[PDB]
RNA sequence: GUAUAAGCAAUUAUACAGCGAAACUGCGAAUGGCUCAUUAAAUCAGUUAUCGUUUAUUUGAUAGUACCUUACUACAUGGAUAACCGUGGUAAUUCUAGAGCUAAUACAUGCUGAAAAUCCCGACUUCGGAAGGGAUGUAUUUAUUAGAUUAAAAACCAAUGCCCUUCGGGGCGGUGAUUCAUAAUAACUUCUCGAAUCGCACGGCCUUGGCCGGCGAUGGUUCAUUCAAAUUUCUGCCCUAUCAACUUUCGACGGCUGGGUAUUGGCCAGCCGUGGUGACAACGGGUAAGGGUUAGGGCUCGGAGAAGGAGCCUGAGAAACGGCUACUACAUCCAAGGAAGGGCAGGCGCGCAAAUUACCCAAUCCCGACACGGGGAGGUAGUGACAA
């Protein structure tokens, strides 16, 4: 393994920290202001932008190395029913260590360049709830 | 697992593979001194 | 190569013209947002018949657009291009109609010397030095320093210069050029900004009717101060 | 040329000689001028690199090709990376040895030159050219290189470096035809000031006259009206003679070189930096009277003959500059006040002292924008320095207003080194003056700088007289405003203030009613005022301890749990509306204490007392501070519901007020 | 047959696809450049636009940065110490970005002592880690690629200096 | 742009002058349209983004970069070839060999009149205009710094003041965001650009020996803009559970490091972690492959191959199928040594049958050094008892 860095920061002087702000109406949090990880997907430390959509949802699976699955819920249209029904989608997105991480929490997702063949996606804010496993709906 | 881009052997017959070569046997010696010298190295 | 059917409704042509349609040479307007000079001439002004007495016009230097000589037939002049036709001794202008369609109008030297340009960006060139990109694709070098963004200019056309220019207000007259609400001058009442992609603005004409375009597809026209006519 | 160059090393090559044998094809790659840049560094730091048997045999005809490659215009582009680049490539990788004979090339006729005799300058040499103005101006970029690339290794060629650079030099110092002279002339002086820094201990004594004719005589009369923009050459050379120990005593061969650089001090329209540059200049003098042994050569020449007859004219250039102008740098003001630290150990009598220490109570009685606090406790230091000077005696009002600003000085400060020292400034103000009084303030303040229990020995001691009593006060509000060691030391800093404001009471003679009471109003109620916004519940506690005393022993000054809390804001909403109250004290001590009740029934109790009081107050504080609360507003979404109920109930006093006023 | 397109591979929820469309000039991916140690052999490739990229092959020297005193100077380039992906590219020696190389230390020494004047590694301003202090005793030091060598056609970079000096000695003791 | 055609046509000041075949040079052919095993939200549609990328042409701005040991110097820059002229070989058309030329806006180098040039500062000042101080492009790649009032930021914020007063009053770059744009230092490149071109008018100063001078064409670095192309975000396919497990069977999901790409990306290579989808219908199977314009109908838009695999070449744009190479398979000429080449349309498809092998770019449109040259879209005409 190599020595981790952020790209063009002169730490080896003998006379920082780069993290920019997101925007959006967002706010950097306190590890990602000062703590010592170092990760180039993430958005306050790596030079990932985020534009476009803005995406919530709910995590399936919170154990996989920086990226979590979402289910997102909604209600379609049939009709032959002419009736709503449920249809639940899986996305992806990278994690970084900032926050701290729950299941089956709220989690507000940014759309970002393609990290993967999946991940097209960073956190940006959780919403702490008391939300259970796969038995659970709710649109959202 | 960790084993896929051809890390383990994967032993399966290959189909255009299958009948390259003919099995040309070129060897000058009587196969009766051959077995016979196999022996006789450093240890013998 | 297109047909006449898929040609723009907004630069009219009849059923007179063949079943195809010129297409606009590449330059400073756009494609969708463009008038060629052979439609200026010949469908619209009809001082033309065909495509070779329009060739035996363009050629010789009797046609000049935005005060500069243009020779190609199929020159793109979109919004706001003065067309100084010196035989004949007329300006006309650019300008669209209220249903959505390309207007012209004639005019002499005092209006025809200066053009309304809306900036498309300002920025910082190489040498250091400030830059100003309209829509006509002009880029002044040294600009005055409070020309952002969708504010007008009046560019002076016989140097290139600025003149004077009108910033984007809450309470300046406008005028759309694009949306499903295309073509409507009326006074710019409220902005929204939207950050995060596709802000508007809700506008409002001189009798009352409210409706919502897009901060592109606006145009600052002037507050009161028509500094171009608007034909009466 | 080029051309010329191939058919050379043809014909050096037909020269058959093992020593260039093995080289050729690293040779003719050089005047190929495609691969010039790579073919360098193929020759050296490469796998065949040239072996030092026959280095002997290879050196002088490459040194030759790579002169010549280095002077061709041809192929080189513009600016530095065309030739100045390739100048250094060539010179960066050359050996010290082989220098030797590429300075010989180099140097066609002024190899064997000798500027300086057992006389002092060879007239009949100056007085003749062997070189165009147009060859001399690549030498001295050549030299130029020569040096920057080799440092300190120019100590085995130090005869003749020194005597072309000077000849050129002061051929252009009698040419003052004009811009090839006056190029040679800067490059070189940069070649000068580098060449000082690189040979420390070479003898520079045999020639002096040449640096009088190189400055006395085109600059000095005229120097700082030339030197008010920018930094110059010759300017440069005087910063690295002021940095070498050697090379100070230039500066004593004309009396006026120092004046005419304090003089451009003087002159206020420079731009900054050539002021801080003469600063820096006369730093390194007193440093170097300041070094031992190593500058004690040369210690006493600059002490008994530069600085010792133009101190008057420092300290009149430094005082004019430091009360003159309107706007001044902090980093003039940071310098220039280090230089006057670090002189001050240098002079023991002088003219002007009495200026210096009025000027340094002017800049301490300056704002904080203006001076920074290291800069304050620099000029503290120039107050601990200057102050042993036996002048306080005469001229008293200077002597009491100096007084007033240490005593200002001591709950300003922040840090304990800077305490130490300003104790250590009373102690000798002590000894030059009233004079017990004043040396027990200085073992009270000592002791406060000394540790808990040391402290709190002084705090009784002095619990166990005016100008005896007001750095006692200033250091005593200091020591209100620290929060907690142990939370004793601001419960002994209150007991001694009522002491202090109990001998107040006590003196009620009337020409002592006016002083002790203009320094109770003056020093102590906007402290109090000041402290009311401390977070700090036992600051805050004190603070109501102080006042409540004041207002127990005070009245005649015509200016003056949870339960017993809300009981107590009960009688101030009763004693409010018997008695409507003073309005900069409803403004700046009982609102933002209410305010803390409300952030850490007691909210609406709080509220109740703020609806009170905003009856009692001024539209003009209202006005500021209804626009305090609604910054409240929108910088705080903590507490929505207090705010908007501390808003509800101000409006609620509003439509009463204006309903009263009718 | 090399290729960048993502028809070959599966979806993301596990399925294969035929998806069969013939290889496009702009799915164009070109054979690696293994850049290896030697004199300069470098081949230029035109690109999209007309534009040209420099596959270096072979290269010998380049310039790297000892940028803390500021200066970098172009020096050779002696064997690959150690690289953070592969094992190959350290036993065939390649060059490329993120390399950890030895390289040369003369014109660093040249430049210390010419612009300082304390000699080095045979007042207080000139003043070296005494680990980079031993590389230049063995006149040898470790550098690292910060330009990519095959798109480029240069192999730059900066020197290693301090936690990343002592990183990647721990890493050669590794 | 290049004319000495031994090419035509001439005279009133002879290098050239007008027309100008041949040839060199620049542009062009990412299609017009053909065939047939198909493509089942991957294409496609709406809807985003490029702060993740390339762009010939368009039109607009655009480049301060001299000196720096050749001086006892340099100061109308080089060499190739084609066309052409001749001598030929072979059965075999430029399949070509030998010999002699000559041009460039083709390829290529490219210190100089001069003691100055050009940028930033400016003291002193009569608007005087300036003594004298610092300094010497661009493209690539890398490291670093600046990207902006102070960081002892202990500031500015409590102007809730302070002073005067007549008590009325007076005074104290852009973005949502970036390491973005941009500027600079150190170097680096077997690295570019910074006009040795062509036409037309031909005017001021008078050293009558020139010094200056305008309008364009061609070319050039960077940033635009246009025309594009490439990915990319959410939703939307028809049916089916005699399809319940599927992916890891070309890596299946990450993250780190690099390679390659115009750029992101398991896209690919090394290291490890345990995944990913699915009864809310994955996966498999069936093959029968619409959107917008809203009285209406109409109108508009909508994969694989050039005899078969494999590899390569040009260009801004192709994996052109235009060319090449090898193998495979047909097939042609020959003097038997050799040499060039791979389509559709039409008729017959019983021995008995039924719509022209028509005319033009004249309109609309397209491509070029370019008003003229070139276009298998398009329009004009002919047949017709199938009807009407």
């Amino acid at each position: 393994r190599a020595f981790l860095k952020q790209p063009h920061i002169f730490l080896n002087s003998k006379v920082r920290r780069w993290y920019k702000d997101v925007g959006l109406g967002f706010k950097t949090p306190k590890t990602a202001i000062e703590g010592h990880y170092i990760d180039k997907k993430c958005p306050f430390t790596g030079m990932v932008s985020i534009r476009g959509r803005i995406l919530t949802g709910r995590v399936v699976s919170t154990k996989m190395h920086r990226t979590i699955i979402i289910r997102r819920e909604y209600l379609h249209y049939i009709p032959k029913y002419n009736r709503y029904e449920k249809r639940h989608k899986n996305l992806a997105a990278h994690v970084s260590p900032a926050f701290r991480v729950e299941e089956g929490d709220m989690v507000v997702v940014g759309q970002c360049r393609p990290l993967s063949k999946t991940v097209r996606f960073n956190v940006l804010r959780v919403l702490p709830r008391t939300g259970k496993s796969v038995k659970k709906f709710q649109k959202f | 697992r960790r084993a896929s881009k051809g890390r383990k052997l994967r032993y399966t017959v290959h189909e255009k593979l299958q009948n390259f070569m003919a099995p040309e046997d070129r060897r000058s010696w009587e196969e009766h001194a051959i077995d016979r010298l196999f022996g006789t190295l450093f240890g013998q | 190569h297109q047909k006449r059917l898929s040609a723009p409704s907004h630069w009219l042509l009849d059923k007179l013209s063949g079943a195809y349609a010129p297409r606009p040479s590449t330059g400073p307007h756009k494609l969708r947002d463009c008038m060629p000079l052979i439609v200026f001439v010949r469908n619209r002004l009809k001082y033309a018949l065909n495509y070779r007495e329009t060739k035996a016009i363009m050629m010789q230097r009797l046609v000049k657009v935005d005060g500069k000589v243009r020779t190609d037939i199929t020159y793109p002049a979109g919004f706001m291009d003065v067309i100084t036709i010196e035989k004949t001794g007329e300006n006309f202008r650019l300008i669209y109609d209220t249903k959505g369609r390309f207007t012209v109008h004639r005019i002499t030297d005092e209006e025809a010397k200066y053009k309304l340009g809306k900036v498309k960006r300002v920025q910082l060139g190489r040498g250091g030095v400030p830059f100003l990109v309209t829509h006509d694709a002009r880029t002044i070098r040294y600009p005055d320093p409070l020309i952002k963004v969708n504010d007008t200019v009046k560019i002076d056309l016989e140097t290139g210069k600025i003149t004077d220019f009108i910033k984007f207000d809450t309470g300046a007259l406008a005028m759309i050029t694009g949306g499903r609400n295309m073509g409507r001058v009326g006074v710019i009442t409220h902005r929204e900004r939207h950050d995060g992609g596709f802000g508007i603005v809700h506008l409002k004409d001189a009798l009352d009717n409210t409706f919502a375009t897009r901060e592109s597809n606006v145009f600052v026209i002037g507050s009161e101060k028509p500094w171009i006519s608007l034909p009466k | 040329d080029i051309e010329l160059q191939k058919l050379a090393l043809k014909a050096i090559l037909t020269w058959k000689s093992e020593g260039i044998k093995p080289y050729q094809e690293h040779l003719e790659y050089l005047l190929d001028e495609a691969r010039f840049k790579n073919e360098l560094t193929v020759l050296f730091q490469g796998d065949n690199k040239i072996l030092p048997e026959h280095r002997s045999e290879v050196i002088p005809v490459l040194l030759h090709l790579l002169y010549g490659r280095a002077i061709s215009r041809k192929g080189a582009a513009s600016g530095r990376h065309g030739l100045h680049a390739t100048r250094l490539a060539i010179i960066r990788q050359l050996d010290v040895e082989d220098m030797g004979s590429f300075l010989d090339i180099g140097l066609g006729p002024l190899r064997a030159i000798r500027v300086v005799d057992e006389q002092g300058v060879r007239e009949s040499v100056f007085a003749h050219e062997p070189l165009p103005p147009r060859k001399q101006v690549g030498l001295l970029n050549m030299l130029e290189a020569v040096i920057n690339e080799l440092g300190t290794s120019v100590e085995p060629y130090m005869d003749a470096l020194v005597n072309s650079v000077l000849y050129c030099l002061v051929n252009a110092c009698r040419k003052l035809n004009e811009s090839l002279y006056r190029v040679i002339r800067t490059t070189a002086l940069k070649s000068l000031s580098r060449l000082f820094q690189n040979a420390p201990d070479f003898n520079w004594v045999p020639y002096r006259e040449l640096m009088v004719k190189e400055i006395i005589s085109p600059r000095i009369e005229k120097l700082p009206v030339e030197s008010t923009q920018g930094v110059s050459a010759t300017w440069r050379l005087m910063a690295t003679w002021s940095s070498l120990p050697k090379a100070a005593p230039f500066l004593n061969v004309d009396k006026r070189i120092l004046p005419k650089i304090v003089e451009t001090l003087s002159i206020e329209k420079a731009k900054d930096e050539v002021k801080v540059f003469a600063l820096d200049i006369l730093k390194n003098l007193i440093n170097l009277a300041q070094a031992p042994e190593t500058e004690s050569q040369f210690n006493e020449l600059i002490k008994t003959e530069l600085l010792d007859p133009n101190t008057d004219l420092i300290l009149k250039t430094i005082g004019g500059v430091l009360h003159g102008q309107s706007d001044i740098g902090r980093e003039l003001l940071s310098s220039a006040v280090d230089t006057v630290v670090v002189f001050a150990p240098m002079i023991e009598v002088s003219s002007h002292i009495q200026d210096m220490l009025e000027i340094a109570t002017w800049l301490l009685n300056q704002p904080l924008r203006k001076v920074n606090p290291k800069v304050k406790g620099a000029i503290l230091l120039i107050l601990k320095r200057f102050i042993e000077l036996d002048d306080l005696q005469s001229n008293q009002e200077l002597q009491r207003k100096v007084y007033s600003t240490i005593s200002a000085l001591f709950g300003f400060f922040k840090d304990k080194q800077n305490r130490q020292t300003l104790a250590e400034v009373l102690d000798v103000f002590a000894r030059r003056e009233w004079a017990q009084e004043v040396s027990d303030i200085c073992r009270g303040l000592n002791s406060y700088v000394e540790d808990y229990n040391t402290r709190l020995a002084a705090f009784n001691s002095i619990t166990k007289t005016l100008d005896q009593w007001m750095p006692l006060v200033h250091n005593l509000l200091y020591f209100i405003q620290q929060p907690e060691e142990f939370g004793v030391l601001s419960s002994n800093s209150a007991d001694g203030l009522c002491k202090f404001i109990s001998a107040v009471e006590s003196v009620w003679a009337t020409p002592d009613q006016a002083a002790w009471i203009d320094v109770v109003a003056n020093i102590i109620l906007p402290a109090i005022y000041a402290g009311s916004r401390d977070p700090s519940e036992t600051v805050r506690r004190e603070i109501l301890r102080v006042f409540g005393f004041l207002v127990s022993h005070l009245p005649q000054w015509e200016l003056v749990a949870v339960s017993r809390q809300l009981q107590a804001l009960r009688v101030l909403e009763a004693a409010n509306d018997k008695r409507e109250f003073r309005s900069k004290h409803i403004s700046q001590f009982f609102i933002p204490l209410f305010e803390h009740f409300i952030f850490d029934g007691l909210s609406a109790q709080a509220t109740n007392t703020i609806a009170a009081l905003t009856l009692s107050l001024e539209w003009q504080q209202y006005r500021a501070i209804l626009r305090r609360f609604i910054s409240y507003v929108e910088s705080k979404p903590d507490w929505q519901k207090r705010v908007v109920r501390l808003l509800e109930k101000e409006v609620d006093a509003l439509r009463t007020a204006v309903a009263s006023k009718k | 047959g090399i290729s960048r397109d993502s028809r070959h591979k599966r979806s993301h929820t596990g399925a294969k696809r035929a998806f069969y469309r013939k290889k496009r000039a702009f799915e164009l991916g070109r054979q690696p450049a293994n850049t290896r140690i030697g004199p300069k052999r470098i081949h230029i490739v035109r690109t999209r636009g007309g534009n040209h990229k420099y596959r270096a092959l072979r290269l010998d020297s380049g310039n790297f940065a000892w940028g803390s005193e500021g200066c970098t100077r172009k020096t050779r380039i002696i064997g690959v110490v150690y690289h953070p992906s592969n094992n190959e590219l350290v036993r065939t020696n390649t060059l490329t970005k993120s390399a950890v190389v030895q390289i040369d230390a003369a014109p660093f020494r040249q430049w210390y002592e010419a612009h300082y004047g304390q000699p080095l590694g045979r007042a207080a301003h000139g003043k070296v880690d005494p680990a980079l202090e031993k590389q230049f005793e063995a006149g040898r030091l470790y550098a690292i690629i910060s330009s990519r060598p095959g798109q480029s056609g240069r192999a730059d970079g900066y020197i290693l200096e301090g936690e990343e000096l002592a990183f990647y000695q721990r890493k050669l003791h590794k």
